[PDB]
RNA sequence: CUCCGCCGGCACCUUAUGAGAAAUCAAAGUCUUUGGGUUCCGGGGGGAGUAUGGUCGCAAGGCUGAAACUUAAAGGAAUUGACGGAAGUGGUGGAGCGAUUUGUCCUUUGUACACACCG
RNA sequence: GUCUGGUAAUUGGAAUGAGUACAAUCUAAAUCCCUUAACGAGGAUCCAUUGGAGGGCAAGUCUGGUGCCAGCAGCCGCGGUAAUUCCAGCUCCAAUAGCGUAAUUUAAGUUGUUGCAGUUAAAAAGCUCGUAGUUGGACCUUGGGCCGCGACCCCGUUACUUUGAAGAAAUUAGAGUGCUCAAAGCAAGCCAUCGCUCUGGAUACAUUAGCAUGGGAUAACAUCAUAGGA
């Protein structure tokens, strides 16, 4: 069983104490290690398209999903960012602006796409989204 | 239940278990209901009975025969039968 | 320090947890096409205001009828509902307020009550009607359609002086046509 | 039309019942549907879900289709049906027979002061089957049904209007939450309350009231 | 060993009240026993006790009337103030209308809705309805 | 793989570690 | 991968203009059409 | 030796009025009607009882014990079928939370297979 | 047939503010608002969007294109020629002047004090002793009546509880009050008043620790036959 006595307050609260660091939301929030990450923290991270790859999806898909290989420019720390929207890979050239986000998941790979947790989502300045719609045009 | 206005609120007023007082559920299938007959003198019946109903539980632990005998000694003392 | 921060301020409704049940969908839509409401906001809202007084009235259900606070603060809460036409004469306790519904709320509407007044033809028209400037209360015009109309001030809703309606001059679309004419 | 093969049955062909709390107050089981029908005439019908199970043969899969079906006349009665057949559509026909076989008296009693009608559970009441624990705490008038859809359903055929609602286990198994929630429903003419605490006055079986008749 | 002779006294009045027993011995017997028991008495959820003296700790036979659905103690004791009889009544009765929270109060042993009427709070000893 | 084996192995690996790093 | 084909399906397709339909009213009277529709006259899209 | 009791012990049989996901358990019961006391200990599956630090040991190793990263299941009980280099079709009613089963008396048995061992 | 409903870039007159603008008002000066001449709607182009339409989850097993590619897909999945899921058109759905996307709360009784688990799913230390910690059997002034719910009669602590004083304002809860409503604000209201309503500008909450009052059931600590008592 587990301690009930009145006097016992200071046995309940250590317990939990160490028993938190069972969970694994309480232990990735609260060891430190999500400031190691390429974005540190940050919902959004700016970096320098280095070259545009394409990398094959998983076993039961047939793809190539067409993802950049980004340098960021807060920490270099290179990562691969997914770009969505048929026909975007074309937007994007190497040596060129893009704002990164998350692919959703929390640092946790998404869909078919191996190994990749970041998309693309604005070029030069301009959201890519705009581009598939032909909104607004990519600046020279 | 009485409504305040005072009005029954209830669809029904279940029977109780005549030895273990538990209510007696529409579903207890198990439950039954024995009316024993009133004689006079010479033996004949005179045509009322007590009633004792005994709810499903009772009678699956077992008890229902010394539970319904016990039951019928004290109205039979009670009402001279 | 700017003196402007201290104002407050808050939000007036929720929005539901579930986004996409058909029998809920279909309620509000039900309510919002009864009372021409132009989004489900305005529903939700009432919905908002009827939580927080059902709160607390049933806070001081839960409190002894000698407590001196149910006293005050459930004859305050009976005497706004029977002010704005929500209970009823009969309907003098604090349980009478638990069974209020969003309809007895739209339907103290200055919308509802145009509508049902006669001064307009439908919901619909009487939501224009207010939002052109034809509606007054007492003798404050009012262009706000969820405004919210007390007892004594029911048999004040009137048409405006100043509109054609309520004996003022005649619109710019009539007056240019008789000028064309 | 209706030939009925149960001593109950020929009663309430007769007419010797009105209402079916004559048949709760004596537990006798209902056998045949036309009886509920016939006592209770404002009985709805819903479908709550149609489950796929299959039994592995040698030639492949043999599916057939359970049906869980939820009647009521919101005013305190309930039942709940599940039959399995090869085909859907009978296997809703057989589920609402069985929900009506079924139906149930559902107490409703007042969260607080007893003002104007019953409106949620008289107590708190719980109800599991499987892994699934359903409890129903009473609610202060105007609170509504907060539940689950699956017991929301079962709670709206009852009658019962407002009413706090939590669930344990695995309630993703539907058919275990709907018969948790029925359990709990049926479990509420069943708490004895002081209320309830004048004894028993034993009225006549009706088998022994029209063993003339039958 | 032993540590609430309360506890002992209510799970077995609760079991033999569950079995259908109409008489339950409660072993052993104190002075807190046989108040719970007065107050339980009090509110006609119980019949008949009587204290069985063996120059010992004594022994409690008592009545049952099948009125009794659970009663059972909160251990610990907590501090329950007049204000917090709500929230208590809340988590262990059944509803606001029925069931019985005892309180061990300076003005004496007794249900939650007497500590109201005196306005007088204590520690929980436990439950009944 | 078994269990066990598993085991042995890790000992294995680990003694050649600790004969590596240590000396 | 190769990345040739980037943009295939979606400049393969053929391009169809909009119809150059009427408005629909918006705000209230929307809701108006909608409450009509469901509640005064399959699916809401049913290829009947 | 025989019979009847009482206390204590290793157990066994039946039964559900109980509990349980069930297998099953007379405790694994007296639990959403949730509180007798107390110790240890778990928080999806791997990485991993691995690295590192510390400590004990002659050593073998023991005790304490991560993270990065990876993954949508892994796992439990039970059912039907299939397989074994194992043995010799409704209805209604009943049982089961249920898949199912009884009825229908190839069967029993094991299964980590179910595209079903050409697994 | 009549009665009553919904539909049409049909057909008609009404209505009006977005906008423009005399002016006044505003304002330190301006400006915005409020007010208001004149003007200002028919496809009232004075043109509403953001996401979706396999399931979860509301809405299509419509049409064309592509053909395990391109792509979609939070998850399960879709795409190999009949794609309800990609690219489009049409239609429909949700919210709506907003909506989509990328830490924290809820959901989570998946941290569990209330309130989870540990035979087989993750989890009882191999076993026992043992300090601290946590937890610890029963027992001691009760009845009784009277007056009258109080009372009457026959120089050990602490927890706990009760009451009181404090615990800034703002925030929160909440009384009053028609800023046109509302979010607000702390104003205001009065038949019109050389003024008045002393106008209002409440109240509740506020752990723990501290101070004080009553209570002693429960419980903790200290004693507890040199009482060697007085
Ligand atoms: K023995
Ligand atoms: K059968
Ligand atoms: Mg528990
Ligand atoms: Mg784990
Ligand atoms: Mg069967
Ligand atoms: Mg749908
Ligand atoms: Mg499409
Ligand atoms: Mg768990
Ligand atoms: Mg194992
Ligand atoms: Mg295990
Ligand atoms: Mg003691």
């Amino acid at each position: 069983g587990k301690t009930r006595g009145m006097g016992a307050g200071r046995k309940l609260k250590t317990h939990r104490r160490n028993q938190r660091w069972a969970d694994k939301a309480y232990k990735k929030s609260h060891l430190g290690n999500e400031w190691k990450k390429p974005f540190a923290g940050s919902s959004h991270a700016k970096g320098i398209v280095l070259e545009k790859i394409g990398i094959e999806a998983k076993q039961p898909n047939s793809a190539i999903r067409k993802c950049a290989r980004v340098q960021l420019v807060k920490n270099g720390k290179k990562i691969a960012a997914f770009v969505p929207n048929d026909g975007c890979l074309n937007f994007i050239e190497e040596n060129d602006e893009v704002l990164i986000a998350g692919f959703g998941r929390k640092g946790h790979a998404v869909g078919d796409i191996p190994g990749v947790r970041f998309k693309v989502v604005k070029v030069s300045g301009v959201s890519l989204l705009a581009l598939f719609k032909e909104k607004k045009e990519k600046p020279r | 239940m009485q409504n305040e206005v005072g009005d029954m609120v209830d669809l029904y007023v279940p029977r109780k278990c005549s030895a273990t007082n538990r209510i007696i559920t529409a579903k207890d299938h198990a439950s039954v209901q024995i009316n024993i007959g009133h004689v006079d003198a010479n033996g004949l019946y005179n045509g009322s009975f007590t009633t004792f109903a005994l709810s499903g539980f009772v009678r699956a632990q077992g008890d229902a025969d010394g539970s319904l005998d016990r039951l019928w000694q004290q109205k039979r003392a009670e009402i001279k039968q | 320090v700017h003196v402007n921060f201290y104002r407050n301020y808050g939000k007036t409704f929720k929005k539901p947890r579930r986004p996409y049940e058909k029998e809920r969908l279909d309620a509000e839509l039900k309510l919002v096409g009864e009372y021409g409401l132009r989004c489900k906001r305005e529903l939700w809202r009432v919905q908002y205001a009827l939580s927080r007084i059902r709160n607390a009235a049933r806070h001081l259900l839960t409190l002894d009828e000698k407590n001196p606070r149910r006293i005050f603060e459930g004859a305050a809460l009976l005497r706004r509902m029977n002010r704005y036409g929500l209970l009823a004469e009969g309907q003098d306790k604090l349980d009478y307020v638990l069974a209020l519904t969003a309809e007895n709320f739209l339907a103290r509407r200055l919308q509802t009550l145009v509508f049902k007044a006669g001064m307009a033809k439908s919901i619909h028209h009487a939501r224009v009607l207010i939002r052109q400037r034809h509606i007054r209360v007492g003798r404050q015009i009012v262009n706000v359609p969820s405004f919210m109309v007390r007892v004594e001030s029911e048999k004040h809703i009137d048409f405006s002086l100043t509109s054609p309606f309520g004996g003022g001059p005649a619109g710019r679309v009539k007056r240019k046509n008789q000028k064309k004419a | 039309k209706w030939v009925p093969v149960t001593k109950l049955g020929r009663l309430v062909k007769e007419g010797r019942f009105t209402k079916m709390e004559e048949i709760y107050l004596h537990s006798l089981p209902v056998k045949e549907h036309q009886i509920v029908e016939t006592l209770c005439p404002g009985l709805k019908d819903e479908v709550m879900k149609i489950t796929p199970v299959q039994k592995q043969t040698r030639a492949g899969q043999r599916t057939r289709f359970k049906a869980f079906v939820v009647v009521g006349d919101s005013n305190g009665h309930v039942g709940l049906g599940v039959k399995c057949a090869k085909e859907v559509a009978t296997a809703i026909r057989g589920a609402i027979i069985l929900a009506k076989l079924s139906i149930v008296p559902v107490r409703r009693g007042y969260w607080g002061n007893k003002i104007g009608l019953p409106h949620t559970v008289p107590c708190k009441v719980t109800g599991k089957c499987g892994s699934v624990t359903v409890r129903m705490v009473p609610a202060p008038r105007g609170s509504g049904i907060v539940a689950a859809r699956v017991p929301k359903k079962v709670l709206q055929f009852a009658g019962i209007d407002d009413v706090f609602t939590s669930s344990r286990g695995s309630t993703k198994t539907l058919g275990n939450f709907v018969k948790a929630t029925f359990d709990c429903l049926m479990k509420t003419y069943g708490f004895l309350t002081p209320d309830f605490w004048r004894e028993t006055t034993f009225t006549k079986a009706p088998y022994q009231e029209f063993t003339d008749i039958l | 060993v032993r540590v609430s002779v309360l506890n002992d006294a209510l799970k077995s009045m609760y079991n033999a009240e569950k079995r259908g027993k109409r008489q339950v011995m409660i072993r052993p017997s104190s002075k807190v026993i046989i108040k719970f028991l007065i107050v339980m008495q009090k509110h006609g959820y119980i019949g008949e006790f009587e204290y069985v003296d063996d120059h010992r700790s004594g022994k409690i036979v008592v009545e049952l009337n099948g009125r009794l659905n659970k009663c059972g103690v909160i251990s610990p004791r907590f501090d329950v103030g007049v204000k917090e009889i709500e929230g208590w009544t809340a988590r262990l009765l059944p509803s606001r209308q029925f069931g019985y929270i005892v309180l061990t109060t300076s003005a004496g042993i007794m249900d939650h809705e007497e500590a109201r009427r005196k306005n007088v709070g204590g520690k929980v000893l436990g439950f009944f309805y | 793989m078994r269990a066990k084996w598993k085991k042995k192995r890790m000992r294995r690996l680990k003694r050649k570690r600790r004969k590596m790093r240590q000396r | 991968g190769s990345l040739a084909r980037a943009g295939k399906v979606r400049g393969q397709t053929p391009k169809v203009a909009k119809q150059d339909k009427k408005k629909q009213p918006r705000g209230r009277a929307h809701k108006r059409i909608q409450y009509n529709r469901r509640f005064v006259t399959r699916g809401p899209n049913s290829s009947e």
